């Protein structure tokens, strides 16, 4: 077989996603037959230049990866790429660190598979339309342009949360994201300081292509705003070299691959 | 209420170039503060900070929790959490007075630079 096409022939554009019919994961099984132990999917059709492992931070939040698979799992396929899901499950009931997650999903996706991009997105953002790829480009991709909860705008052109999507070579060039960002905010603007003083800049669609829903929902204990965020980000220059994939330990506690997902439990530790 | 960009910089065109701090500063700090919710409420190691500018009961303003406080800006920090600004402002102004804007700790990081995309057009 042949390289799959430039863009998919699959694609049908805007997307109604909503939240209100309950989702039954056995239901989005058999919808999806394609899609192999592990939450693993490749064209049969062409090839796929794009080998993709989509990372998930994780603790506490099925009913949204409920929702996340049953709407993902269709788009990615027509999206005619080589993909395998993984949820980083946080261990422990201490503080939330979502960039340490990630990092532990590129280590742990590695294993797996020869990937060459990784999407990391968080568990209750679901693009509304299908031409928003999945995947790597020339610059690292911001995905999640549009949501819905900023008025379907980007709240400031430094913003790299949400989705976002880095090469393998992107990644491994900043060291890979923070460690140190316990709680909520600040690690995606450090990430983006990282991807910056490499000299890369953010490559996105436009906002139309971009639109995005988060699931609606109240703060999480354990997440609450980060009160040395500000000071951190303003010092990435110096700390990315010694706060990265070239510091990362944890501890799996469990893998589980099931049919729409590979989910990692870990102990990523606590804030020292 | 979360409010709009717009909005925001509507209510408070008083406070611009007050202490060398511009609209277009302040549109961008107060995104990063509370992210334009008249409603925010956080804590910071052992005190609250409140409001659209995320004002803290450990000096400024006097909450339930911590009744001895200086309160400088002689107010109830629930008067921080409506949407009626004049009052959130006028100790604003104060802080920036009295401590100046790294009180504001969002604005060095994320206020320093690519200050045009906080500009607002509406009349
Ligand atoms: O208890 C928790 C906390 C967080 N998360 C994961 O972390 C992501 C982000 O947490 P929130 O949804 O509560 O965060 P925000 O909705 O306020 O999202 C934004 O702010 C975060 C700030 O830390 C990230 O930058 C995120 O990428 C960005 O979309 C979640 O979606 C989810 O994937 C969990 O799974 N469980
Ligand atoms: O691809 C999948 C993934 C999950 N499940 C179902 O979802 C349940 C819950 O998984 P979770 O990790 O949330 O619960 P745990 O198994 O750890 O109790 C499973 O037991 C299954 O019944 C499924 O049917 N297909
Ligand atoms: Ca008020
Ligand atoms: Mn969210």
């Amino acid at each position: 077989l042949t390289a799959c096409p430039e863009e998919s022939p699959l694609l049908v554009g805007p997307m109604l996603i909503e939240f209100n019919i309950p989702v039954d994961l056995k239901l989005v099984e058999q919808q999806n037959p394609k899609v192999k132990l592990g939450g693993r999917y490749t064209p049969m059709d062409c090839i796929s230049p794009h080998k993709v492992a989509i990372i998930i931070p994780f603790r506490n939040r099925q009913e949204h990866l409920k929702y996340w698979l049953y709407y993902l799992h269709p788009i990615l396929q027509r999206q005619q790429l080589d993909y395998g899901i993984y949820v980083i499950n946080q261990a422990g009931e201490s503080m939330f660190n979502k960039a340490k997650l990630l990092n532990v999903g590129f280590k742990e996706a590695l294993k797996d598979y020869d990937y060459n991009c990784f999407v990391f997105s968080d568990v209750d953002l679901i693009p509304m339309n299908d031409h928003n790829t999945y995947r790597c480009f020339s610059q690292p991709r911001h995905i999640s342009v549009a949501m819905d909860k900023f008025g379907f705008s980007l709240p400031y052109v430094q913003y790299f949360g949400g989705v976002s999507a880095l090469s393998k070579q992107q990644f491994l060039s900043i060291n890979g994201f923070p460690n140190n960002y316990w709680g909520w905010g600040g690690e995606d603007d450090d990430i983006y300081n990282r991807l910056a003083f490499r000299g890369m800049s953010v490559s996105r669609p436009n906002a139309v292509i971009g639109k995005t829903r988060m699931i609606r929902h109240s703060r999480d204990k354990k997440n609450e705003p980060n009160p040395q965020r500000f000071d951190r980000i303003a010092h990435t220059k110096e700390t990315m070299l010694s706060d990265g994939l070239n510091s990362l330990t944890y501890m799996v506690l469990e893998v589980q691959r099931y049919p729409l997902y590979t989910k990692i439990t870990v102990d990523i530790g606590t804030p020292s | 209420t979360e409010l709009t960009k717009c909005k925001v910089s509507h209510a408070i065109k008083d406070i611009d170039g007050y202490q060398g701090i511009s609209l277009l500063e302040w549109a961008c700090v107060l995104f990063h503060t509370s992210g334009y919710d008249t409603q925010a409420v956080v804590n910071d190691n052992g005190s609250t900070e409140y409001g659209l500018f995320q004002i803290s009961d450990r000096f400024w303003c006097k909450s339930s929790e911590f009744p001895e406080s200086e309160n400088i800006c002689g107010i109830s920090c629930d008067k921080l959490l409506d949407d009626e600004l004049d009052d959130d402002i006028a100790c604003a102004k104060k802080i920036l007075a009295i401590k100046g804007i790294d009180y504001w700790k969002a604005y060095k990081p994320m206020c320093s630079e690519k200050l045009e995309q906080w500009r607002c057009e509406k009349p």
